[PDB]
RNA sequence: AAACUAUGCCGACUAGGGAUCGGGUGGUGUUUUUUUA
């Protein structure tokens, strides 16, 4: 039915910020959605956002300026080494220092650059550029 | 302007004095052109809050139907400003009576992300998230020219 | 010939495993019972 | 009208970009790793 | 109608939007306290009740279900609440 | 209105009346 | 226009006061 | 989808935010308990139990008025049903339609509907056996229909 | 406490209103 | 009746307030029998950053329900007893751990007694007699959250001067930061 | 010294070779690239869908 | 026996506009009608 919380929430952001709306509504929320969006706002791609509750599922209202270009989710959350981190970045993003790669490690959910600073790796959620 | 409006000083390495109405952020400051002791700021609870400094405290708060992105005072008149406001508008306020807007300039189609006054205290430029630029002559209140 | 009565729906694989009751069995019990079934069918 | 909608420049080059998001085939995983 | 914030809408926007598509889904029924006249009794009925609610003492009809809002019968005196 | 055979006790007395 | 030719006590919210939602300090 | 019928409708109850009763409620928790028990002894399904208790007595919703969902109350008081009420209603509907056909052997529309009903009833039975809340060797057949409705 | 803060702020507002009224003049 | 009011806890402030309860009884026509079967476990004092002071009343659940029934007037008279104070009832609800990978014969801990739902009961019970209608949490760019609690407006005036004490006491009891708001 | 045309930049991005290193491993010497104001203008004119390549071309090692 | 001049770029889709069909709420005056249906 509903394909995935991650897919649909991220795709809602993408649609609205290409159509031209200042702030979007998303339902539901998730630990993972929240963590992802925190990474995005940390790097600048969006602005700031509310989490609304009704006990059924958290809604989220995200004010985004215009800085996003695209950002999304990988379906097979496969496994990647460190040399493969580098090759995967260069092979996905529009260029080398352009964007970030977003991962789940046993250490936590986090971008590929500060992942490498911690000298950790793991599986791959998505990508921002 | 951050979590709470800190009034800094150049010499003192620490926030000289903190100010805030309610513990929301504050997204825009601007002082005024005369009465150099009066401050105005807008914050993410859709509010315009005026502050004094020679009295050193917030003085008034208005909550609108949608946030204001940036405000500016008119260097001829010292107590009217315009507030460029995401509901696709430029709202012209007088200070004392914040129960009514002196004007409302109304001809963009997306949010208005900055605004300013021709230092001849007559003319307004409004730049919008929609890729244009208005000028308004402050006595009418529609768009006077679009770049 | 016309039948007014519709034929029953063809049961599903999970239905079949519950019918065997194997679904409620643990890993080792299920594998050994599957071995028993194959051995007796053989 | 009869012109074609000027297509965006097509960037993220691994696999299929669809409803669930980006699917990278196991062929592709093995190809670049 | 034209443009309104996702987060801080109006009183009008709330009480005009639907009951599931408001910012926090909520109910639109309520409760009628009513005195039945046959005994001048006090009883509570669901504002949208779907049964011919009848007071315990006076076996008298209070409201007959009519689509959405439970429709009262003549001369049964209510408040809300 | 009542469903005459819904509850477990109901079906027990149904067996009773069958016997 | 329709809401007004039918409804009784509808105020004319002036368009220099449509978009305000509340002051804190007050007047007379 | 609103399955087997293509209308995309939505129509139901909401729930207020508060996890309590409104203060103006002043009935005994135990009192509503015996009213539940008495209506159950009279012979009403849990759905109708809830309906009566939220129409007649200002009991907003039993899940919050008491500590448990109402058939958890009925299990505490020994009155769980043999089959879930929705499955029971489906059984009743299937019996109805089958006997309808048998007297009336040409209602092909009804034949179609009976296909739909048997499909859904198989689905629900499978779910209940997955929970094992219903017996695993349990089946649907016209024999169960007759011997359980009559 | 909050309410004395509130009243302090109102007094401030009166002061600022006076000053700005002379700038009106 | 100080020993008849305490629950294995002789402390001087507790004895003073239990004597206050005895005064409630002996000056009260019906509250004698209204509260006589009602006891508590403990009382605690908390000062506020504003310089004022407040008190918390840890009670088991059933007598807490009794206070939910009969609270407002009791708070009135206890305030008149100890002028210049704030007062709150609370429930001592136990917490239960999560069994680890190497754990003995333990029970699957309650969703209600889990770390969250308890704190939610502290929220709602603290806020009582007025009710809660929202909970927001903002995430500003600098990784700066704000938790926020949307109350109601039925009790507006008598509560508008409780909010600071509320914030402080909840900080003292949980180490959390919460901001209270009322949509007027 | 190598002049860049808007279309060459679009295809370079679209096939993921970075300007400087790519030209280096093709020509096998250094390759100072040159964008003219006209090329930059055409990129910007193409506009929002091409904002990607615009950010790549505003590069402090592209003379 | 049919067939025999028909053809609109498409989709995870945004704001919609009039007119209509099926319920529902609210106002509100006309038509209605009044202890009987
Ligand atoms: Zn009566
Ligand atoms: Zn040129």
């Amino acid at each position: 039915t509903r394909s995935s919380v991650l897919a649909d929430a991220l795709n809602a952001i993408n649609n609205a910020e290409k159509t031209g709306k200042r702030q979007v509504l998303i339902r539901p929320s998730s630990k993972v959605i929240i963590k992802f969006l925190q990474v995005m706002q940390k790097h600048g791609y969006i602005g700031e956002f509310e989490y609304i509750d009704d006990h059924r599922s958290g809604k989220i209202v995200v004010q985004l300026n215009g800085r996003l270009n695209k950002c999304g989710v990988i379906s097979p959350r496969f496994n990647v080494k460190i040399g493969d981190i580098e090759k995967w970045t260069a092979n996905l993003l529009p260029a080398r220092q352009f964007g970030y790669v977003i991962l789940t490690t046993s250490a936590g959910i986090m971008d590929h650059e500060e992942a490498r600073r911690k000298h950790v790796s793991g599986k791959i959620l998505g990508f921002v550029y | 302007g951050g979590a709470k409006i800190h009034l800094w000083d150049v010499n003192r390495l620490k926030p000289v004095s903190d100010l805030s109405w309610g513990a929301d952020n504050i997204t825009s400051l601007k002082f005024n052109q005369n009465e150099t002791d009066i401050l105005a700021s807008t914050g993410s609870d859709n509010s315009i809050v005026l502050y004094d400094l020679r009295t050193n405290s917030p003085t008034q708060k208005i909550v609108q139907t949608m946030r204001t992105n940036a405000i500016c005072w008119n260097p001829m008149e010292a107590f009217n400003f315009v507030t460029a406001n995401e509901d696709h508008n430029a709202y012209y306020y007088d200070m004392r009576n914040l129960s009514r807007s002196l004007n409302v300039f109304k001809d963009h189609v997306s949010a208005v992300m900055d605004v300013d006054f021709s230092p001849t205290g007559d003319e307004i430029v409004t730049g919008s998230y929609d890729k244009s630029i208005r000028i308004y002559k402050t006595n009418h209140g529609h768009s006077r020219e679009i770049y | 010939v016309y039948t007014p009565f519709p034929p029953a729906q063809l049961p599903r694989k999970v239905d079949l495993e519950i019918e065997s009751g194997e679904y409620f069995l643990s890993k080792r019990e299920k594998q050994m019972k599957k071995l028993n079934e194959q051995k007796e069918k053989q | 009208k009869a012109t074609k909608r000027e297509r965006g420049l097509k960037i993220s080059s691994v696999g299929r970009s669809t409803r669930n998001g980006l699917i990278v085939s196991k062929r592709d995983i093995a190809r670049i790793s | 109608v034209l443009v309104q914030d996702l987060l801080h809408p109006t009183a009008a926007s709330e009480a005009r939007k639907h009951k599931l598509k408001t910012l926090v889904q909520g109910p639109r029924s309520y409760f009628l306290d009513v005195k039945c006249p046959g005994c001048l009794n006090i009883t509570t009925v669901f504002s949208h009740a779907q049964t011919a609610v009848t007071c315990e003492s006076c076996s008298t009809i209070l409201c007959t279900p009519t689509g959405g809002k439970a429709k009262l019968s003549e001369g049964t005196s209510f408040r809300r609440k | 209105k009542a469903k005459k055979d819904f509850y477990r006790f109901q079906v027990r007395e149904r067996k009773k009346q069958e016997i | 226009a329709n809401e007004r030719r039918t409804r009784k006590d509808m105020p004319y919210i002036s368009e220099r006061k449509k978009q305000i939602v509340g002051t804190v300090h007050k007047y007379e | 989808g609103r399955m087997h019928s293509a209308g995309k409708g939505i129509s139901s109850s909401a729930i207020p935010y508060s996890r309590n009763a409104p203060a103006w409620f002043k009935l005994s928790s135990e009192s509503v308990i015996e009213q539940i028990v008495k209506y159950a002894r009279k012979g009403l399904t849990p759905s109708q139990i809830g309906v009566l208790l939220r129409d007649a007595h200002g009991v907003t919703q039993a899940r919050v008025i008491t500590g448990n969902k109402i058939m958890r109350i009925l299990k505490s008081n020994g009155l769980a049903p043999e089959i879930p009420e929705d499955l029971y209603y489906l059984i009743k509907k299937a019996v109805s339609v089958r006997k309808h056909l048998e007297r009336n052997r040409k209602d092909k529309d009804a034949k179609f509907r009976l296909i739909l009903i048997e499909s859904r009833i198989h689905r629900l039975a499978r779910y209940y056996r997955t929970v094992a809340v219903l017996p695993p060797n349990w089946k649907y057949e016209s024999a169960t229909a007759s011997a359980l409705v009559n | 406490q909050r309410i004395q803060q509130r009243h302090d702020r109102k007094a401030a507002y009166e002061i600022s209103r006076q000053e700005v009224s002379k700038w009106n003049d | 009746p100080q020993a008849k009011i305490l629950s294995q806890a002789p402390t001087e402030l507790e004895l003073q307030v239990a004597q206050a309860f005895v005064e409630l009884e002996n000056s009260s026509p019906e509250l004698k029998a209204e509260l006589r079967p009602l006891q508590f476990k403990s009382i605690r004092e908390i000062d506020v950053a504003g310089g004022k002071k407040a008190l918390a009343i840890f009670v088991p659940v059933p007598s807490l329900a009794g206070f939910h029934k009969v609270q407002t007037k009791l708070t009135r008279e206890l305030e008149k007893k100890f002028q210049d104070r704030h007062v709150i009832f609370l429930a001592e609800r136990r917490i239960l751990p999560k069994p680890s990978r190497t754990s003995r014969q333990v029970q699957k801990r309650p969703r209600s007694r889990t770390l969250t739902a308890v704190h939610d009961k502290i929220l709602e019970d603290l806020v009582f007699p007025t009710e809660i209608v929202g909970k927001r949490v903002r995430y500003l760019v600098g990784g700066n959250k704000i938790q926020k609690v949307l109350l109601d407006s039925k009790d507006v005036q008598q509560i508008d001067y409780k909010l600071e004490s509320f914030q402080a006491v909840y900080n003292k009891l949980t180490g959390k930061q919460i901001v209270f708001e009322i949509p007027s | 010294q190598v002049l860049i045309d808007t279309n060459f930049i679009n295809f370079s991005i679209q096939k993921k070779v970075d300007i400087v290193r790519g030209m280096m491993d093709c020509l096998l010497a250094k390759c100072n690239p040159l964008i003219t104001d006209c090329v930059m203008a055409e990129l910007e004119k193409l506009g929002p869908k091409y904002r990607i390549a615009l950010k790549l071309a505003r590069d402090p090692r592209i003379k």
